[PDB]
């Protein structure tokens, strides 16, 4: 009943902040969305990232982008994970919520007390938060009650991975008692966690043994199934089971020296993925048989952060490297060169890619603390238009498998 | 198991018997078949001496034990352990009994007095049948492993 | 070189096989182009290299040094006469160079196994899964890491458990337990302090139900 | 004169029409969505104890 | 410690000359501004303006309500957000 | 000729996403191309054509020097767009009515 | 071929049982490709594949299913 604490108060605030916010940034935004890159169709092999709108906030600068994911619903929301990858400067971690709506203002932060080494929302409920820390603590986040704290831990009571949790997924429960995580950890391996009355408990799936349980850094499920996911490790090589024991690796795609960064699937052509490493070389691999080789190769002068596929096709795809380079191949234009290579920061090192479902704009995030948010012009995402008696998976099929094809018979 | 101290029917749905009587607390059925339990639970400490079911909420069940506890097992969820450990008194618990509408408990301790508790939204249920389910199947692994003591003689 | 080995493998005419021969010097060129660009990282970043992610700095260093050097080495196999003496020679001291890292840094860490072994306590019991890989090991290897990061989970837990319930507080009650904290027997402690906070886990939940 | 008015406020109309459907200002998250996760663990209370 | 927080925010950006929130009949409460012969101005002139333009609005169908208004002059940014309460008022010049 | 010109205007306005109209209405109030049927077009002549005066005699009074080129009203159902123009021989202010929800 | 074949004709707990019931399907698929004179090595070994492929489902659904036995006793019900 004083107005000026009034609740209506603060949301009308808040809205009329976006309005001004807004009008500071006009032509970032409208050409976020109604922009086209007047000069490739004049030069067909090479294209060019244009920099749109950058994210800092003044806690972020002690801290390295550490995690990015994009909401289900909403296209404007972003999840960065800032925390620490350097071994002597450990820190306490954040986790901030942008918008596009804003920029410059976070919607939404947290402030845990060790590094967020992943982020994930929910993929259907649209809200709920799960995170990982650098000292195994499991965590997730309830978002829209705007109290700063979690909703759930992770103990040793219940369980703990005990070293750091590099990714951890969301499993659709279908209108069930639970909700669902898998999980991953330097020392043991693969976990399962449920979302019970006031907890967090594990159940283990499965152990990555080779010393020790052999280290690993990161997984990826395939869209289509569910069941059969993709494990890197730190021995050097590349798994993949399914949800078991069946078979443990079913299959071993083996053909590295050091510590993958990166796998991932396509959306099309369920069969294909490609990996990355900190061997400097890149490699897109095919996985219904084929695990003794490898398709291509594609080497570079720094160690790989990540790589994507992009939503959009499932020829072009993105890699960032350890210089300021961004650099994104087109599998189907030039063959083993980069189509756009273009530095994007001045003295950092990239470390996380991420494209985004429907607006075509990617993240990329540095390690200082900072995400940057960049545009591809139309060489770069050109996917073929279907037509009266064909279907859009199939073309996109088709490509991917021509290039496999000339380049399996070509290189041997 | 030795002296028992249970015995109690299920309500809200069905007839399967309890024996919460020794310090094992089972669950029992009636079959002329199945002269064995379902769903056994922990072999605990403290000798086991009374308790029964929920009359508004599917088999759930609360032991007393020599040193006193109103263990809220809930028994759809987990299977080993006390869901919910309270004691209520140092002194040994002999009694128990559940208000109608489910929601408040009794029990008398080993000298004197008498403790009456208030067990919260724990106590209601969205869906009655597949706790008749569970409590179904999962005995007929024991008239499976009936089959197998004739099948093994005659191999 | 590996259209060059699809060109041989093409046609058969036994002058053209006396002139894939001829090309493994054009090769060679660039093969030198890059025998130049590892040497510049090799001497621009000495003693402060990049690694890879987490990893400590010791032997965490060693993996750089060893990658530019097996990535020079292993086209070495297939590229094998006057300008490949001098580019041979050029190999062979940046191949020692890249043997001086790998030796030296594995030399100061036997001295910091000496002086840290008695936060970094890691390190000294961290490298040695790093190390055991392909150098050589040292005194008393990490046979004792089955226990200490036990010693560190349950211990900041139940230290922190030490917090919530003296939430709940508003005393001879605490009296008995900072008596309790501050005592190869670290097993028996861990033991008498859960013990200590069960009993009185109970007391303060007891109290607030029969104070509200 | 009335033509020149019309395309010239065609013209800055049609900016601020893009400028309205470019990223949409005056939409709240969450508006409603009454589904919450919540802390539901067991609570013990002794109303009173008859003695 | 949410509002003073989103003024303090909102009031040091690239283009903005003042926040102003007035009540129902009057009485401009927690302006931001270095002397008040201009303050009163704004409060007395601009809520005719929001409810004017509720009457615009609401008069074609009824079940139809007003919430913001922009006026951008040549200099500013006259943005209101009008309701019930109150009026709230921020100037900023692009 | 040039009415080509000013109907492809209103056909570029009108290609957007959701814009549900356009109309332009002069000094006196009467409105001279429509979109809509007739007497939603006259009670829109009419009351904005009083709104707009009344707020750029408020812009001019609170500064001499500052005019309006600019008018934006907000809805729960459409965003109405008024544009002026103040001149002398011609002073037209278009108005658009849109939003994004639809299609 | 038939020694194995009889001894997997002798094939929480919902989610397990729905295992142990892909882990028969499987078996059963399997052995009725089979049902179809030195290249029967070949899908010989394939089937010395899937046997010693498909014994891991169970030693995953007795590893899950070895923590939640209850007593002493339960264990005998489920090994």
């Amino acid at each position: 009943v004083p107005t000026l604490q009034s609740p209506t108060l603060m949301h009308s605030l808040g809205t009329l902040d976006r309005m001004v916010n807004q009008n500071m940034y006009e032509e970032v935004a409208m050409d976020f969305k109604y922009w086209d890159d007047a000069s490739d169709a004049f030069r067909p092999g090479e294209g060019s990232l244009l920099p749109l709108w950058r994210f800092v906030s003044d806690k972020s600068k002690r801290r390295q982008v550490t995690s990015v994911c994009w909401n289900p619903l909403y296209d404007d929301m972003f999840a960065v994970g800032y925390g620490s990858y350097e071994f002597l400067k450990q820190a306490s971690g954040l986790i901030n919520i942008y918008s596009l709506k804003n920029p410059s203002h976070p919607e939404y932060t947290f402030h845990t007390e060790s590094g967020v080494m992943c982020v994930h929302f929910h993929p259907e409920f649209a809200n709920l938060l799960a995170v990982g820390c650098y000292d195994g603590s499991v965590l997730v986040y309830d978002v829209r009650l705007k109290k700063d704290e979690p909703i759930y831990q992770a103990s040793v009571r219940t369980g703990k991975l005990n070293d750091p949790v590099w990714q951890i997924y969301w499993q659709p429960d279908d209108a069930q008692k639970s909700l669902q995580f898998v999980s991953i950890s330097s020392d043991g391996a693969v976990n399962l966690w449920t979302l019970t009355k006031s907890e967090l408990i594990p159940e283990c799936l499965m152990k990555l043994r080779v010393a020790a349980g052999g280290c690993c850094m990161d997984f990826c499920k395939m869209p289509g199934q569910e069941s059969i996911y993709l494990v890197g490790t730190e021995e050097g090589a590349i798994h993949r089971c399914s949800k078991a024991y069946s078979s443990q690796y079913l299959s071993t795609y083996v053909s590295h020296h050091l510590a993958v960064y990166a796998v991932h699937w396509n959306n099309i052509h369920p069969s294909m993925f490609l990996s990355a490493s900190c061997r400097l070389d890149h490699q897109a691999v095919g996985l219904c048989h084929d695990p003794k080789r490898a398709v291509m190769n594609f080497d570079l002068n720094d160690s790989i952060g990540d790589v994507s596929w992009a939503a959009l096709q499932p020829t072009v795809f993105a890699a960032v490297t350890d210089d300021g380079r961004v650099h994104v191949f087109d599998l189907a234009q030039n063959k083993l060169l980069p189509l756009c290579s273009q530095k994007v920061v001045k003295k950092a090192k990239l470390t996380k890619l991420v494209f985004n479902p429907k607006h075509p704009i990617v993240l990329v995030g540095d390690d200082k603390g900072c995400v940057t948010s960049l545009k591809l012009s139309p060489n770069l995402r050109i996917t073929s238009k279907p037509e009266k008696g064909q279907k859009f998976e199939d073309l996109e099929v088709a490509k991917l498998d021509g290039v496999v094809e000339i380049a399996r018979k070509s290189d041997a | 198991h030795g002296p028992i101290y249970g015995l109690r029917r299920n309500p809200f749905n069905s007839k399967y018997f309890l024996s919460i009587g020794d310090w094992t607390a089972r669950v029992w059925v009636e079959d002329t078949a199945v002269k064995t339990p379902i769903l056994t639970t922990k072999y605990h400490p403290t000798y086991l001496t009374g308790g029964t079911w929920s009359p508004s909420r599917p088999g759930v069940f609360f032991t007393i034990k020599m040193d006193g506890a109103m263990d809220v097992w809930d028994l759809y969820y987990k299977h080993n352990e006390p869901t919910l450990t309270v004691q209520v008194s140092d002194l040994a618990l002999t009694a128990f009994a559940v208000q109608e509408s489910g929601g408040t408990v009794a029990v008398g301790t080993s000298d004197g007095c008498t403790s009456v508790l208030q067990l919260s939204t724990g106590l209601s249920e969205a869906s009655p049948a597949e706790k008749a389910n569970i409590n179904a199947m999962f005995e007929r692994e024991t008239t499976r492993e009936k089959n197998l003591e004739k099948a093994i003689k005659e191999a | 070189l590996s259209l060059l080995a699809q060109f041989q493998a093409i046609m058969q005419r036994e002058t053209l096989q006396q002139d894939l021969e001829n090309k493994y010097m054009v090769i060679f060129q660039n093969y030198a182009k890059d025998l130049d660009a590892v040497q510049k990282l090799y001497e621009k970043n000495k003693y402060e290299p990049p690694v890879p992610r987490n990893a400590p700095p010791v032997a965490g260093n060693i993996m750089w040094a060893r990658q530019l050097l097996r990535r020079i080495e292993a086209p070495m196999q297939l590229a094998q006469a006057k300008e490949s003496k001098k580019n041979i020679k050029t190999y062979n001291k940046v191949a020692k160079a890249l043997i001086e890292f790998e030796t030296l840094w594995h030399q100061a860490w036997i001295k910091s196994i000496e002086q840290c072994k008695a936060q970094l306590v890691r390190e000294a019991k961290y490298m040695q899964r790093f190390n055991i890989r392909c150098s050589s090991p040292s005194q008393m290897v990490l046979l004792q890491e089955e226990k200490f990061k036990f010693y560190h989970n349950q211990l900041t837990h139940l230290v922190r458990e030490y917090e919530h319930v003296l939430g709940r507080g508003a005393r001879p009650h605490l009296d008995d337990m900072e008596r309790k904290i501050a005592p190869l027997n670290i097993d028996g402690y861990l033991h008498r302090f859960k013990q200590g906070l069960a009993r009185l886990e109970e007391l303060v939940r007891k109290v607030v139900d029969l104070t509200e | 004169d009335y033509i020149r008015t019309v395309v010239q406020l065609g013209s800055s109309v049609e900016d601020l029409i893009k400028q309205n459907n470019a990223v949409d200002i005056y939409q709240e998250y969450f508006t409603n969505v009454t589904m919450d996760h919540t802390s539901e663990a067991p609570h013990v209370k002794t109303v009173t104890v008859f003695k | 410690s949410d509002i003073e927080s989103t003024l303090t925010r909102i009031q040091g950006h690239k283009g903005v000359i003042g926040v102003i929130i007035v009540n129902n009949q009057g009485v401009p409460l927690r302006s931001t501004f270095e002397h008040d012969a201009m303050t009163k101005q704004y409060a007395d002139l601009v809520p005719g303006l929001a409810d004017l333009a509720r009457n615009l609005v609401r008069d074609l169908d009824p079940q139809n309500d007003l919430e913001f208004l922009r006026i951008r002059s040549h200099k500013h940014e006259i943005m209101v957000a009008a309701k019930d309460d109150f009026v709230l008022l921020v100037i900023q010049d692009p | 000729v040039d009415i080509a010109a000013v109907d492809e205007t209103f056909k570029r306005l009108q290609s957007h996403k959701g814009v549900l109209g356009i109309i332009v209405i002069n000094a006196e109030g009467i409105a001279i191309r429509t979109t809509f049927d007739n007497d939603l077009t006259v009670q829109y002549a009419a009351l904005v054509s009083h709104f707009t005066v009344k707020a750029r005699s408020a812009v001019r009074k609170l500064d001499g020097d500052n005019d309006l080129k600019f008018l934006r009203i907000r809805s729960k159902k459409h965003e109405i767009m008024i544009a002026p123009e103040f001149e002398r021989s011609h002073e037209y202010y278009l108005v658009v009515v849109q939003d994004p929800s639809r299609e | 071929l038939m020694s194995t074949c009889m001894q997997f004709n002798r094939l929480k707990g919902k989610v397990l049982t729905n295992g142990v019931k892909a882990i028969h399907q499987d078996f059963t698929s399997a052995v009725e490709k089979f049902q179809q004179a030195k290249q029967f090595d070949e899908d010989f070994f394939g089937f010395r594949v899937v046997i010693k492929e498909l014994e891991r489902r169970l030693a995953a659904i007795i590893i899950q299913a070895f923590d939640d036995c209850t007593t002493i006793g339960t264990t005998f019900k489920l090994l």
